[PDB]
């Protein structure tokens, strides 16, 4: 059984401005099998109200998912995405870069 | 649900082209079936159709138009063996396969020399009179009183000869051969 | 619309 | 070869009893179907089963149970038989859901409020007319089975011990002798025409054979006269030169 | 322009005796509109689009029945394939199915697909002609013989050429505001000195539909292609997509590098540089 490691991309729906509401997105792709743990983090703490897209897969049979939650970015607040998978001995954390 | 055909019964003479139709409710239907059921038998699959258009299987032809939710079957050279109840089946997704009421098709035989007659028979317990050798156009009644049955077509095979018949019987002594509510030709041969 | 035909077990 | 089989093909039930119609198929079909046909209409979907282990409820599921423990079997269970369940039940099977369904032999099922309303037929055969011979040179024999219930009869013509299929004509469905009754007895007639020369030959043996489906050896009766069991009633006549 | 409709199915056996997972999704072009999930409390085909909600109850009942039939087919296929490959009932395996049809802008049939995979490897696929199969290994040949004996390729041809195209047109008309739209990319370029003499330029295209887009880096008039950090086109969550591409450039030489953008919503291709 062949396994594949998730690609993780953290971004926002619209260009971010401090004090303006937006949607924090974490897009995982190119992984197998399908089960995967994804949490969105605000200053390292776990954001509870997170929705995600319906599981689909790409042309090479690897899956992809989009986890998202509404947030109001500020200059002090930092956000991240934390993803666990069978191909990961430990969770992988991708910090949110404004670029 | 909701599959409806030409209610019937319909009549087509021997050797002619017959046409049955059928409509359904579910626009998303993708497979359709025509079955043949003789009286007392199980549905024998005639044809199936899926793509729009026409499909030729010998004497049978299926036509399908999803745009108007319509399916139909055409029979060439109607033979006496084609007389049966024809069933229309439409698939409504999954295992929900719905059948219509079924159209009874009667193929009428060609009568060689019509010779209407009525006779009397005998045995060891009742009285039986027989109306026979009439054209297929003649209809038979049942009221009267006394039990009267329906028309039946027998094929003599080697003689190249067919015949229509009907039977009436009773145990009442007032019953007679000339006793006939339906219209019967006056040249009905009676015994003498 | 889903396919109502052509889905057979392996 | 592989096919599909129902069992039984005929059964009479006393209201309140339980009965299971078995249906099996060999040809590796996934989908299976149970239909109910009342002769005043077409058949309606009772139950369906897309795969082995899964079932579905269809057009008329009220009062029926099913099971799909494996691929081959799909039985239909009637727990509490009621008189309104008298019908002809058909089983079908198909490769995949939506593909063509292949039917079995059918099952004529009649539920009665009282087993004492079942009766075997009285079969009599009536010899042709000499006037019919003088006018048409053809002779017609009339078989008549009377006073039976229910409609489970199958008539055939046998000449000299061999069944004939030429010149024969049986009524499509029986008649009602007292049609006002829901339990009215039935009657059926049939005709066999053969040349007058064939009838006048005194060596010919004509026999009308009527198969009646009724009770079985495992059905309790406990009445004084007789119980109608699945039997054959024949009535014969011979030729004569006259 | 060109349009397409595709359905994706995933069924996962879960270690033990638990009910397997089944997820079905439906896409018109790059827009999802229907879904089914076995772990949801509805157990029905659900809408994920405004224009698909106008369909009648018979549509939703038929889709529910058909997607349940797919789910049961995969339920059998998990154990069947497990027996095919002599796998243990203690592990978890995955069956994936994808089928659909593509048209050629004039809404005429162009291509048809039906592909089937066990775990993450191809198992069997309907060829281009929609009448022959491609089996991956020696058990997929058993499945292939079974499907040829039952004429599956004929039925799938009838679906891919008939019903798929009809309902793809009907879907394209209903909600034409959404499906037949074209959102132009909103672009900008960023410059970051990775060190004293180092530089890198990121070309950003946002909020474009459909997802097909071309971003390339060109140095002094010739494309570099290989010297870039290009990422997969990703969704923003509002029906549009994002894509960016970075290039490493020396400091003071940012003007040698230009970003070229191509999309439907842009009548003429775009060229950007570090302003």
């Amino acid at each position: 059984m062949i396994q594949r490691t998730p690609k993780i991309q953290v971004y926002s729906r619209h260009p971010a401005e401090n004090g303006k509401s937006n949607f924090l997105n974490c897009y995982v792709s190119g992984f197998h099998p399908s089960d995967i743990e994804v949490d969105l983090l605000k200053n390292g703490e776990r954001i509870e109200k997170v929705e995600h897209s319906d599981l689909s897969f790409s042309k090479d049979w690897s899956f992809y998912l989009l986890y998202y939650t509404e947030f109001t970015p500020t200059e002090k607040d930092e956000y991240a995405c934390r993803v666990n998978h069978v191909t990961l001995s430990q969770p992988k954390i991708v910090k949110w870069d404004r670029d | 649900k909701e599959v409806e055909q030409n209610s019937g019964p319909l009549s087509v003479p021997e050797g002619a082209i017959a046409s049955l139709n059928c409509t359904y409710s579910y626009r998303g239907s993708q497979s359709f079936f025509w079955y043949r059921q003789y009286s007392g038998k199980s549905p024998e699959l005639i044809m199936f159709i899926a793509s729009n258009g026409d499909k030729e299987d010998g004497r049978f032809t299926a036509q399908l138009n999803k745009a108007s939710q319509y399916v139909s079957l055409l029979i060439r050279d109607s033979q006496p063996s084609d007389s049966a109840t024809y069933l229309c089946a439409v698939n409504f997704g999954g295992g929900k396969l719905i059948f219509g009421q079924g159209t009874e098709l009667s193929v009428k035989p060609n009568i060689q020399n019509p010779d209407p007659a009525v006779y009397q028979l005998r045995d060891s317990d009742k009285s039986v009179c027989l109306f026979t050798d009439f054209d297929s156009q003649t209809n038979v009644s049942q009221s009267k009183d006394v039990y009267i049955t329906d028309k039946c077509v027998l094929d003599m095979r080697s003689m190249d000869f067919k015949s229509n018949s009907a039977v009436a019987w009773s145990n009442k002594s007032d019953f007679a051969c000339a006793n006939n509510n339906s219209i019967i030709p006056e040249d009905t041969f009676f015994p003498s | 619309e889903l396919a109502g035909i052509g889905i057979l077990t392996v | 070869i592989a096919g599909i089989t129902q069992a039984p093909t005929s059964q009479i039930l006393a209201a309140g009893r339980r009965m299971t119609l078995r249906c099996t198929q060999d040809m590796r079909h996934n989908a299976m179907y149970w239909y109910r046909q009342d002769l005043g209409l077409g058949l309606r979907l009772i139950h369906y089963s897309n795969t082995a282990g899964t079932t579905g409820k269809g057009e008329v599921p009220d009062g029926y149970s099913v099971s799909r423990a494996n691929t081959d079997d799909f039985p239909l269970t009637l727990a509490s038989a009621v008189p309104s369940q008298t019908s002809v039940y058909f089983c079908a099977s198909s490769w995949s859901f939506g593909t063509e369904a292949f039917f079995g032999q059918g099952t004529r099922l009649t539920v009665v409020e009282d087993l004492n309303k079942v009766f075997p037929p009285e079969v009599a055969v009536f010899e042709p007319s000499e006037a019919e011979i003088s006018h048409t040179q053809k002779a017609t024999l009339v078989c008549l089975a009377t006073g039976f219930y229910p409609d489970h009869v199958e008539l055939s013509w046998w000449v000299n011990g061999k069944e004939v299929h030429s010149g024969v004509c049986t009524d499509p469905q029986p008649l009602k002798e007292q049609p006002a009754l829901n339990d009215s007895r039935y009657a059926l007639s049939s005709r066999l025409r053969v040349s007058a020369t064939f009838w006048q030959d005194p060596r010919n043996h004509f026999r009308c054979q009527v198969q009646f489906y009724g009770l079985s050896e495992n059905d309790e009766w406990t009445q004084d006269r007789a119980k109608p069991v699945t039997q054959i009633v024949s009535a014969e006549a011979w030729g004569r030169a006259d | 322009g060109s349009h397409s409709m595709r359905y994706f199915f995933t069924s996962v056996s879960r270690p033990g005796r638990g009910e397997p997972r089944f997820i079905a999704v439906g896409y018109v072009d790059d827009t999802q509109f229907v879904r089914f999930d076995s772990d949801a409390a509805s157990q029905r085909m659900e809408p994920r689009a405004p224009w698909i909600e106008q369909e009648g109850p018979e549509y939703w009942d038929g889709e529910t029945r058909k997607v349940k039939a797919h789910s049961q087919t995969h339920r059998v296929d998990l154990g069947t394939l497990r027996g095919y490959y002599n796998q243990s009932e203690a592990g978890s395996h995955t069956v994936q199915r994808m089928y659909g049809c593509d048209v050629g802008s004039d809404w005429r049939f162009l291509r048809g697909y039906h592909q089937y995979a066990y775990d993450g490897k191809d198992y069997i696929a309907l060829k281009e002609d929609l009448r022959s199969w491609t089996a991956a290994d020696m058990a997929a040949q058993t499945t292939k013989h079974k499907w040829e004996a039952a004429h599956v390729a004929e039925q799938l041809r009838a679906y891919l050429e008939g019903t798929c195209v009809e309902w793809l047109r009907r879907y394209l008309e209903n909600g034409k505001e959404t499906l037949q739209r074209t959102d132009a990319p909103k672009t900008h370029m960023t410059h970051h000195a990775v060190s004293d003499h180092e530089a890198t330029l990121r070309c950003w295209a946002l909020s474009f539909y459909p997802a097909e887009i071309t971003l390339t880096w060109q140095r002094d008039g010739e494309d570099q292609t290989q010297d870039t950090e290009l990422v997969e086109t990703r969704p923003a969550g509002d029906g549009t997509f994002q894509k960016w591409a970075a290039v490493v450039v020396p400091s003071g030489q940012e003007q040698r590098y230009t970003c070229h953008v191509q999309h439907e919503g842009l009548p003429k291709p775009l060229t950007l540089r570090w302003e």
